[PDB]
């Protein structure tokens, strides 16, 4: 059954499924966990970095797109580099041509359309990465979940990757609490650190293991690593 | 490389305490022939911006079509098209300024001089100039063609610098504009008596006035003038 319709992305299955897209989604579940959450003033990304050996460095998960926008990756890092680079150019185009900060909602639409073109033509493959885009525009704080299928959803809180259901159940339960954390960045970080810890199983989050990013009302998108995330451990 | 065929003369403008005033006459000149009299040269974009164009009319109609497409494009996938993510005067100008510079760089320019007048979302007055060369500049008073030589000196008597802006009311600012239109009708050979006037205010919004005429003209002194030197009768 499955063997005959998974040769390339262009082929539909008898049930109407796209297995190449489904296998690309499986690359996210194999990837490391990352958590996104927001309130009315700030938006926070918390990511768990993965190393190959104890002699290897921890691969970065968060990429800055603009002064008001950024995203965290789960899956293939080169595919995240391509999609983030495109989003960097789209933010750059809006600022140079229109003197306008790109809306986070419109940024999700642009990522949706670029991922879609890989699923309808022959020779192409779907992107093997899930992205969690945070940003602050003219309508406030935003959080968007990107999927290789093209589906982009605006959420208060979400988590993607391995064991990400534990973090997703936490945010769904703590929904009314972290939404009201306004004008206090540190407490929103702690809500995300407690969220990502619900996904832990192999090890505990350490100094060079944790990666946190924040963007808000009077806060540009900045990434904290190593010593800067030690106070949240 | 081209030449202007159907032309529109001066577009004059100034900023007062609460907003901006822009005006242009209703003429479409064919060289020395004053061919068309029902030409609107002030293009309102939304309810917060008015775009005044001088020079080539065929190029003006192209710009007019581009502005209408910008409104249609901005409303696509945008639930806040009439609120937070509405078209600002700064976005409209920067788009035109990019187009005007790209066209001259391709050696095929839009033969125009454009002044974008409007009020930003925060309440700030917007008044910036762009021409066929792509040259951009802001000033308390802005005028194209003959208005730069004649209307600017008159309008600068009311507002000489940035500190004079909050001192000038709507009544005084409009009076200076109407007087400038009378002076331009006196000395510009490519001018019309009929003109349009637009007021963009942070409180009362956009007020578009049509079919305004130059009134209270001084001509009585002509009967006493006879000959060119020695003639007495």
């Amino acid at each position: 059954f499955r063997n005959n319709y998974d040769g390339d992305t262009v082929t539909f299955s008898p049930t109407g499924r796209l297995f190449q897209v489904e296998y690309a989604l499986e690359a996210i579940k194999q990837g490391s966990v990352t958590v996104g959450l927001r309130s009315n003033t700030h938006a926070v990304l918390v990511a768990l970095k993965r190393n190959a050996d104890e002699l290897s460095s921890y691969q970065k998960k968060i990429i800055k797109c603009d002064e008001h926008m950024g995203l965290s990756l789960a899956g293939l890092a080169p595919d995240a580099r391509v999609l983030s680079n495109y989003l960097r150019q789209q933010c750059n185009y809006s600022s140079l041509v229109f003197n306008r900060k790109l809306a986070v909602e419109r940024a999700g639409h642009l990522l949706c359309d670029k991922a879609q073109k890989n699923t309808q033509s022959y020779g192409g493959r779907p992107y093997g990465v899930g992205l969690l885009i945070i940003g602050y525009d003219k309508s406030g704080a935003h959080l968007l979940e990107f999927q290789p299928s093209g589906n982009v959803t605006e959420l208060y809180g979400t988590a993607i990757g391995a064991r990400s259901q534990g973090a997703k159940t936490y945010l769904e339960r703590t929904l009314d609490t972290f939404i009201k954390i306004d004008g206090n960045p540190d407490e929103l970080i702690k809500a995300g650190v407690e969220a990502i810890s619900q996904s832990l199983r192999d090890e505990s989050l350490t100094v060079d293991n944790l990666s946190i990013a924040i963007v808000g009302k009077d806060t540009p998108f900045t990434i904290y690593d190593g010593e800067a995330v030690a106070k949240y451990i | 490389t081209q030449q202007p065929i159907v032309t529109g003369t001066s577009v004059i403008s100034m900023k007062y305490d609460n907003g901006v005033i822009i005006a242009a006459d209703n003429l479409g000149s064919y060289g020395s022939l004053l061919r068309f009299n029902g030409v609107e040269r002030l293009i309102p974009v939304g309810d917060n911006t008015v775009v005044g164009i001088s020079g080539d009319i065929s190029d003006m109609q192209h710009i007019e079509r581009l502005l209408k497409d910008l409104v249609t494009e901005n409303a696509y996938d945008n639930p806040l098209a009439d609120a937070e993510e509405a078209l600002e005067p700064s976005y409209i100008f920067e788009y035109l300024a990019t187009v005007m510079y790209q066209r001259r760089s391709k050696m095929n320019p839009l033969w125009n001089a454009i002044i974008v007048a409007g009020v930003q979302s925060n309440g700030d007055q917007f008044l910036r100039y762009v021409n066929l060369l792509g040259v951009t500049y802001s000033s308390p008073t802005l005028a194209t063609g003959f208005g730069a030589h004649m209307a600017n000196p008159l309008l600068r008597k009311v507002v000489d610098r940035e500190s004079d802006i909050p001192k000038t009311t709507v009544q005084v600012a409009e009076e200076a504009i109407v007087n400038a239109m009378r002076v331009l009708y006196y000395r510009d050979a490519r001018s019309s008596r009929n003109f349009s006037l637009a007021i963009i205010d942070k409180n009362t919004g956009l007020t578009f006035k049509k079919n305004l005429q130059v009134e209270n003209m001084k001509w009585d002194f002509a009967k006493d003038i006879k000959g060119y030197g020695t003639q007495k009768i």
